[PDB]
């Protein structure tokens, strides 16, 4: 039974109102709700979203490879913010809001998930002298 | 816009960031005029009306008179009006606050002094400004939680 | 079985009809809330051994502001797609006058398949998606923000506005989920609208490349 | 006309307007106000600035190629 | 090292070193995050 990858799977209902299921009443007051969700150790979103039962618009992972392949871009901009967020907020900190925004913009502007690294710099319509300012200056500067 | 409100924050929260601050604003504006929240007031409240409708006229963020320019100036201080239309409505100006007439021309000619002053310069090098502001709470991060 | 084979049938057909509604065509009312039961006394209970052959089901639908235009979606039988059995498809299309086409791929297809595609460009275009994928409907997701295409004459306003050129706009390549769900070409503008807690809507532009 | 930028003085060019005026004092130019024992040339290249007096024209470039002159006697001081 | 030139143009666009805008206003609001403060909306929570 299941799915290959996902291993151990466990269960509990949360006492906080971070995952609870917050409704409107008919007299418009904000009620929250204790209801069962799962978490796996283990990865394969794209038949997991497939199954029955199962609510195909809150159920999410916390890898942003995986959401870039199946869910999108800008789905990628929106769970990288929110992952930001958590981290940042985990020992009761604050951080404005418009650091978070442009980076997570700045970070998936040009279409595809270029990361912070070496090789993800290197890749840009940059000037001839800034990369050469890194670690491969001759080599780079002939070619130009 | 009670209803607009309700789907941009769905869990239900009511702390949000925002220009400068109303409240304190009419707490100061009922002190430099002495007003006694005790006696029948003097604000026709369709003045209070009309002077909210000019005073959100004149916060332009996105200056353009054709549409595509004159959306996203309504998209921009959308969350600000609802604010500064559930604050300073006539029933509660004639409820709790009781300002005067001659109290409501000042706030009103400083809600717009102290907005203008909030828009961003055009210049600072906001690319480095974020990039150290998210690296220092990196600081404080627990090493292995 | 075929419990699962009613089920899965149904709920693709059910993703489709909005598919092709957002793109702009007409698709009757009832057709989008078409519930399990009512599709199951219509087209057949199973399709094990029974009515519905997986053809059947195909859809042909017009277009709202002009009935000449239309799009068709295949559904093929076998698990990967070969040569001129899209070829046979291709002659359908050519005796029906359509150009718009979907093919609803069952598992898989071939190389050589994907070449035999990639060559009928200014006429003919088919778009190849896989059966798992429209199991879902991403777009009503809570993290994907509303998308609108915009027509040729608004990109010029914005360009002429914010006196941009068109390589000066965030990009996005059309590989990606949304951008195959609203069939999407390069050189098109998509407009999104998101709800940010600073300002309370904001309207942001992505050029697809 | 078609000034699209803002009336306002920003905070960047006050800080290199009152550097330049100071400077160019400090080289025995002529100044436009009466000043009262004053003999710090940074102290009256503020004086001139809170007078609206400083003979010095902006140029602003917009990043499409453009430009527009703004006379610092037509800006909003901020401060 | 990655960040360093993006900045807010004279039209009010964040634009990066080769012009390539970023977005159309800075933050989606247009303000400075230094004169901005909490308060309250005080219409969503209460009951019809």
């Amino acid at each position: 039974q299941g799915i290959e990858q996902i291993s151990k799977v466990y269960m509990h209902l949360p006492q906080t109102d971070n995952k609870k299921k917050i409704i409107i009443t008919e007299d418009g007051e904000f009620k929250a709700l204790q209801e069962w969700i799962l978490e796996t150790d283990g990865v394969s979103l794209m038949r997991v979203l497939s199954e029955k039962d199962v609510d195909p618009v809150r159920t999410t992972s916390n890898d942003i490879v995986e959401i870039f392949t199946v869910l999108g871009i800008e789905a990628v901009r929106k769970a990288l913010e929110r992952e930001l967020y958590h981290v940042i907020s985990f020992d009761g900190s604050y951080v404005n809001y418009r650091h978070l925004a442009l980076l997570c913009d700045t970070m998936t502007c040009r279409g595809h998930l270029m990361a912070i690294t070496r090789h993800g710099v290197n890749r840009q319509d940059t000037g001839p002298l800034m990369k050469c300012s890194f670690e491969e200056t001759v080599d780079v500067l002939m070619e130009a | 816009d009670r209803e607009v409100l309700r789907v941009i924050f769905p869990t239900g929260d009511s702390k949000v960031v925002l220009p400068c601050n109303l409240l304190r604003m009419i707490w100061n504006a009922q002190k430099i005029f002495h007003i006694n929240p005790r006696l029948p007031s003097d604000l026709h409240p369709i003045k209070v009306v009309e002077g909210v409708k000019e005073l959100s006229k004149k916060l332009v963020i996105v200056n353009g008179d054709d549409p595509l320019s004159r959306q996203a100036q309504e998209n921009a201080t959308l969350l600000f009006n609802i604010h500064l239309r559930s604050t300073l409505c006539s029933r509660r100006m004639a409820e709790e606050f009781r300002l005067s007439g001659e109290a409501f021309d000042w706030l009103l000619g400083e809600i717009e002094s102290k907005f203008n002053q909030a828009i961003a310069h055009p210049g600072e090098m906001v690319g480095a400004l974020a990039a150290q502001s998210l690296g220092e709470p990196a600081t404080q991060m627990t090493l292995n939680t | 079985d075929d419990e699962e084979e009613t089920y899965r049938l149904w709920k693709i057909r059910k993703t489709i009809m909005q598919l092709c509604h957002d793109r702009g065509y007409l698709v009757t009312q009832d057709e989008l809330d078409q519930t399990l039961e009512e599709f199951k006394a219509q087209f057949g209970d199973k399709p094990s051994e029974g009515r519905p052959r997986r053809t059947d089901l195909t859809v042909l639908v017009a277009h709202n502001d002009d009935p000449t235009d239309q799009m068709f979606v295949f559904f093929p039988e076998e698990p990967k797609v070969g040569i001129k059995t899209i070829k046979v498809y291709c002659q359908r299309m050519q005796e029906e006058n359509i150009t718009r086409a979907l093919i609803v791929v069952q598992q898989g297809m071939t190389p050589s398949a994907k070449q035999s595609l990639v060559d009928m460009a200014p006429k003919y275009i088919l778009e190849q998606f896989l059966q798992q994928e429209l199991l879902i409907n991403i777009t009503e997701h809570e993290l994907v923000p509303e998308h609108v295409v915009m027509t040729k004459e608004e990109v010029t306003e914005l360009l002429a506005r914010y006196k941009l050129r068109e390589n000066q706009l965030p990009r996005i390549q059309a590989g990606d989920p949304v951008a195959r769900y609203f069939g999407i070409k390069r050189g098109q503008v998509v407009k999104i609208i998101r709800p940010s807690e600073t300002a309370g809507r904001y309207i942001t532009y992505r050029l697809v490349q | 006309q078609k000034r699209i930028t803002t009336p306002y003085m920003t905070k960047y060019e006050r800080a290199r307007v009152l550097g330049t005026r100071a400077l160019q004092i400090a080289m025995c130019a002529p100044v436009m106000v009466e000043l009262e024992g004053e003999t710090d040339p940074l102290l009256i290249a503020m004086k001139e600035l809170k007078a609206r007096k400083i003979p010095i024209i902006i140029r602003r470039y917009l990043p499409d190629g453009s430009y527009e002159d703004w006379g610092v006697d037509e800006l909003i001081i901020s401060d | 090292k990655s960040m360093e030139s993006v900045m807010v143009k004279y039209d009010a666009t964040v634009r990066n070193s080769i012009n390539q805008v970023v977005q159309l206003r800075y933050g989606e609001d247009g303000l400075a995050g230094e004169s901005v403060e909490f308060q309250n909306l005080a219409t969503l929570k209460p009951s019809n």
